[PDB]
């Protein structure tokens, strides 16, 4: 358990946080194949590929770190689930690859800005900050 | 001939396809001119079984009845559902729904016969009348003893001729011969076991209705 | 973090704001392959083509731009999320063919229209209006 | 915007309103194709077919107009958003055919109808009434 | 409109109503075939084929008409939603094949018994019963 | 009926409750094949391969076993739902595969860890731990 | 010859399918050595029709416009959406969209002419020009009366022949002469009446844009 | 031979497909000892083409050119992306990337050439190298001028000849002589008029880049 | 003979195919009649490649690769993860897990062998062993100097022939001499520059594992 308020998402290659977030996710998937023959009663699974896919929730701005980055943008990403302070668990994700942004809002509801990623073929890293 | 009679299961016979199978037509010119060639004693029927089969104790039970017969030996027992009925799936087949024909006073010898069409009817005569269907019928009466039944035959013989003018109406269930088309067989059982399977399914087992020569 | 009141849109062709919008919709995708060799840890993904669209909600009027643009207008679009207050980003949308229009409401309910855009052939711009 | 609640769903070929009715739905669909180019960014759009669909949501009665509008009743709807007060903007459905009706209600529930109208390659028509 | 409390399901076959009932639902669908040239604006339409489903809520019984009604019974039906009163609108189902029934409840919940039918080879007729 | 407080997480494998969890799952699942005649009223049905699936939610910490485990572990695994206490019947899962872990926050939110195991070629036993 | 013109609808055009027929290859040797034959007045365009017919009416109406020819007797009109348009479908033709050639002072007889390509135009001079869309002119002026054009033809004669230096440019749409591949007609119509149906295409309708043998 | 010069768009180029042809091989017996007979026209790169068109206005324009070629009358030009850089696609082309040769002072002209390989290079000779992204370097400094390229050719040739041990080094884009497979042309267009369309691809034409026999 | 080594990309072999090909059978009359025709010299393994290539770049080297063979040139050298480990994926080889033979005091050279299934097992001599991973054993001790691994021999050479009772023991990973099967290559890269793809797999790069005649 971590507090997350103070977690931080910065950005590996800009070196700085994406701007006012709302939400992180990261997801490392690892798929398996699962083989059972008729005279055999159970499957047995090895997993195979594995790869990391992630949302992050901004507020959208013009001036915003978040606001730079693109779809299309292979990026490094160093998300600090527990923050910068030191010890945290974090996710040094490396080469995440920006899929889609999103940029809707209503009269009333402030403009958000919904990054998602996905890996380019690399695995993030959950190293502690220290 | 004597043949053989090996009954096929009616729950196998459920899982089973019906193709009707006809011949005679070898037609002319294609300048619209058509002349019938008559190849004689046609409408076969084609089925594919092994449908209903459930499971594998039963599977095995049709795979040892091919062996028994060593390759379609002879004749074999199938049950005909469509044919079972001389009335309706839904309408109990009676003596009277069938009509095996009319006693002249010499008439000793019935074919169960079944009429298929009203105008120009191509009637079937049927090698295995099922036991216990069969009832004869005559016009003043539903006819009791006196009918000897030939099994084999299909033939009903009074033992005093009907005299000329009483309808003799017989109808009974058919238990169709049938010779298997191939002899392969595709097995399709499910590993039992640890798996514990089983198949419901078997493919690919062919028959055709056969009309022995007797 | 935009008020999102601000935010209008406007359709850049007629030069004036479509109407009395409920919401405006800007998402950017770019799409991606991932491949991996068999036997590999992860997929190296690789981002193709990028398309985007967006959809905007207004209220049904006779005397509306809205009302003015049909399904299958190729039509320019000006959303301005900050506004047209200087130093406010804003999207720039050209070409956009309009997917489909609807109209509906119920007896208690105004009349609603909502307008589909998907740019034709270009890619929002971000241009920051001054 | 409109009011709604003045709206008459009228039938144009009737020429009289359907019943009690809770909510009218029209929308126009234009399909379109993307032209997918490789080693080019984005994709045009050409607009192919437009067709409408449409919804009015009556009471069911026994002496309702809206019972008499069976399925498969090709009718032309004179739609009023605004009602048939002057200056409205309205919609002259031509030759909508008649989708489906669903009589359903529970014991507490009064008897609804709902009419499922989908057009005949006619194109609504949104002119004002004079 | 009417009530829905007057609306009665009876099984026309039996003769009396299938018991306490939650709900009644009848839906009559005809469904269309569009076609339209390459360079066709509009796809024309046109019904082919109609056919209807409804389902009745019922509270399970044993003493009930419905108990005894069993799925693969092809039964008659005689929805009344105006009831039996005179000039009432009625729905007479013939020969409704019942697709299903469920028989489901919680420790909390009175057994509930659902029970869909499928008019075969028949639409149901809208006849008045005064 | 148990606590479910009492129910706890153990891998079996490190000897220790994963962490801090939200909550526990699992799922047995054994399929079966139904085959029929064609004229058969109903379907045989015979079982054919068991396997086992098992999610459970923990909150993510750096200093957690949860975290040390990653998606592709083949790691046993030892439910307790009953907990260790006397006659407590509880589930040893023999080399569950973990498939993935979420880790995921909002600013609000306190990251969690979220992991999903299939056993792998085995049935968890239900064993009772005295 | 003098062929035959009839129409086919423009709406069951709609759905008719365009594809290019060229000649003119069989190269020589494959060891990069390559030959051009010349099978010459190559060029032609392969269509599948019958998809825009919409409706059983209609679809009968084709079809008896198929039984009025019998098999392609002599020429077929059809409208050919891609080379109605000299300039685009987006731009109006214009007499000046397409250049028919430059008076001699003895040319007389301009045969409606449309270059493709331009380095090494391939010119398809047109057997029929849509009526009205014809518009002739001339590089003085748009040149209206005196001209004579022969429908079938395609040929525009000038009864005084222009002078050295005019040039003259007619665009009009394409009425191009079609001849169907195949005799048989596949017949998709959704049965009506109770049914209530009809059907919006017909497949297997080829047909070939034909080059006339004059 | 000259040939004709026409550019196949790069527009229109966008999305092909290709594959590659060699013709060594002529093994022998099984016992394991394989003989390698060639007789050249090696990797021949086929091509299936015609993607990428966006609209029937567009895909007339690319129709044209096929009428131009009139059944690919000579050879046509095709520009290829994968060649078009001496180097990598994201990485610039430069003089120094492609290395020609080594002058020995009589040596005025250079074949363009792209090596396949490093240990047995197979040496692609360039016909056509694209003009103005031409650099050309000798070993001493780049070169401004006085070589002097035949496009046709694919030679450079210095007027005064490199001295002896001095490094040529050129890098260029590719041009590639390309003749249609087939002469008949598949066309996807997409039907306009009420229902405006226009096919963002065209189908694979088929045209093969082809080693001209000398 | 002497042949070629030319490495394959372990990554483009992440993405090849396995299969086995084994000949010898031809049996007799299938009456039950089995005869064992003996081909000599069999089990080679069939291999499907160019999936692993990843991206536009690599896939370029491959594609340069085969053409320096220029056709399959004598041998090419395949990496095959199957053979590469003599224990087990998850097991690490050691000299220990393979075994040459025993030394019988004049037996200077052994061929690395891999041996095959158990009673009758099949042994293939390796031609080519990966560097680095070649280890010597006796039954004594682990063999280090003295040992003259001919690398395209596949032989290692003991100076000192080892004396009766002592068992060489050498386990290595198995660079495979492999021949491709069809000259024919396709190539699918994904369009790149504004597109920016690339292809993970390129299909139709058939290789067929080569017992090379010495």
């Amino acid at each position: 358990m971590l507090k997350g308020k103070d977690g931080v998402v910065k950005n590996a290659s800009t070196g700085d946080s994406i701007g006012h977030l709302q939400s992180w996710a990261l997801d490392t998937q690892r798929d398996e194949v699962s083989g059972w023959g008729m005279g055999d009663d159970a499957e047995r699974a090895f997993t195979t590929v594995g790869r990391a896919s992630g949302n992050f929730e901004v507020y959208l701005d013009p001036a915003d770190p978040s606001d730079d980055l693109e779809p299309g943008d292979l990026v490094d990403l160093e998300l600090y689930p527990g923050g910068e302070s030191t010890g945290s668990g974090y996710r040094s994700v490396a080469g995440a690859l920006i899929l889609s942004t999103a940029e809707s809002a209503s009269k009333d509801g402030i403009p958000m800005l919904t990054v998602n990623w996905r890996t380019s073929g690399a695995l993030p890293q959950k190293a502690t900050v220290s | 001939m004597q043949f053989i009679d090996v009954e096929f299961p009616r729950d196998i016979a459920a899982g089973c396809q019906a193709v009707l199978t006809r011949r005679d037509e070898v037609v002319t010119l294609a300048s619209g001119r058509e002349e019938v060639n008559s190849r004689w004693a046609d409408t076969r029927r084609s089925w594919d079984a092994g449908l209903g089969v459930r499971d594998e104790a039963d599977l095995a039970q049709v795979v040892a009845l091919f062996e028994e017969v060593r390759g379609r030996l002879y004749a074999f027992r199938f049950r005909d559902w469509l044919d079972w009925r001389t009335a309706a799936t839904r309408a109990p087949i009676t003596a009277t729904d069938q009509p095996l024909g009319l006693g002249d006073g010499s008439r000793t010898a019935f074919q169960v016969v079944k009429v298929y069409g009203a105008v120009n009817p191509y009637t079937r005569p049927l090698s295995l009348p099922h036991p216990g269907t069969v009832r004869v019928a005559l016009d003043g009466v539903t006819q009791p003893s006196g009918w000897t039944l030939t099994a084999p035959g299909g033939v009903i013989t009074f033992d005093t001729p009907p005299a000329l003018g009483v309808t003799v109406t017989a109808g009974c269930s058919f238990d169709v011969p049938v010779r298997f088309s191939d002899p392969e067989l595709a097995v399709q059982w499910a590993y039992f076991r640890e798996g514990q399977a089983g198949l419901a399914q078997a493919p690919s087992i062919p028959l055709i209705e056969v009309r022995l020569d007797p």
